[PDB]
C-alpha cells in the first residue's frame, strides 16, 4: 500500500525565543518601512522545506487614512474583512518580528468582552472591520473572514 | 514587542491604502 502524508500544518512554533500560536497577532516589517505592519496568523505550514504563514491584515489608522471620514481612538486598529486584494498575504515565517497584543471590544456575540486586565495590557484595540472591497469600515463582523470562522478571529475564548 | 527582521514582509494593500 504505502503511506504518503500531505502538507504539514502547525498550531504553534518558537521563533527567536518567542512562542507564536495560530490566531496570534504579530508585527511584520517590510524593507524600507519605518513602522511595522500588524497582522494575524491564520495558517502555518511547510511548503518545499520553506515555512510559511498566511497573514490576515490589520490596518493602522495611517494605512487607511484616505478612506476614513471620522476620528479614531489612540490605540485603535481595524481588522481586514471582505474579499479582494489587501485582505491577506502569504509570508515567510521568518518575517515575523514579534507578538502584538490586540484586544477586541466588539459587542458581537462571538467576542468575549475583555477584562480590565486585558484592556490594560493591550497594545491595540479594535471593534471595526475594514472591507477591502468597498474600502469602508463597519462594526458588523461577517460570518467568516478569509475562510476562517469569525469567532476564531476575536478574543481568546478564555482569559 | 516588535523586532525588525532581515527578511521582508510580503503585503498587498487595497486601493489608496498603505
Amino acid at each position: 500500500g504505502g503511506i504518503k502524508m500531505d502538507t504539514q500544518f502547525y498550531d504553534s512554533f518558537t521563533f527567536d525565543n518567542v512562542k507564536y500560536s495560530l490566531y496570534d497577532n504579530v508585527y511584520l516589517f517590510k524593507s524600507g518601512e519605518s513602522e511595522p505592519y500588524i497582522g494575524k496568523i491564520i495558517k502555518i505550514w511547510q511548503q518545499n522545506q520553506a515555512k510559511k504563514v498566511k497573514i490576515l491584515w490589520f490596518f493602522l489608522p495611517d494605512e487607511i487614512r484616505k478612506h476614513l471620514s471620522g476620528p479614531v481612538m489612540e490605540k485603535e486598529i481595524f481588522l481586514a474583512c471582505g474579499e479582494g486584494v489587501g485582505l491577506a498575504d502569504i509570508n515567510p515565517l521568518e518575517a515575523i518580528g514579534g507578538k502584538c497584543t490586540v484586544l477586541c471590544i466588539s459587542k458581537d456575540e462571538r467576542n468575549r468582552q475583555p477584562s480590565p486586565r486585558e484592556l490594560a495590557m493591550a497594545d491595540y484595540i479594535f471593534y471595526r472591520f475594514f472591507d477591502v472591497n468597498s474600502c469602508t469600515l463597519s462594526e458588523q463582523l461577517p460570518e467568516k473572514i478569509a475562510g476562517v470562522e469569525g469567532n476564531l478571529l476575536l478574543n481568546s475564548k478564555v482569559e | 514587542p516588535p523586532k525588525r527582521r532581515a527578511i521582508s514582509a510580503i503585503r498587498k494593500f487595497p486601493r489608496d491604502c498603505g
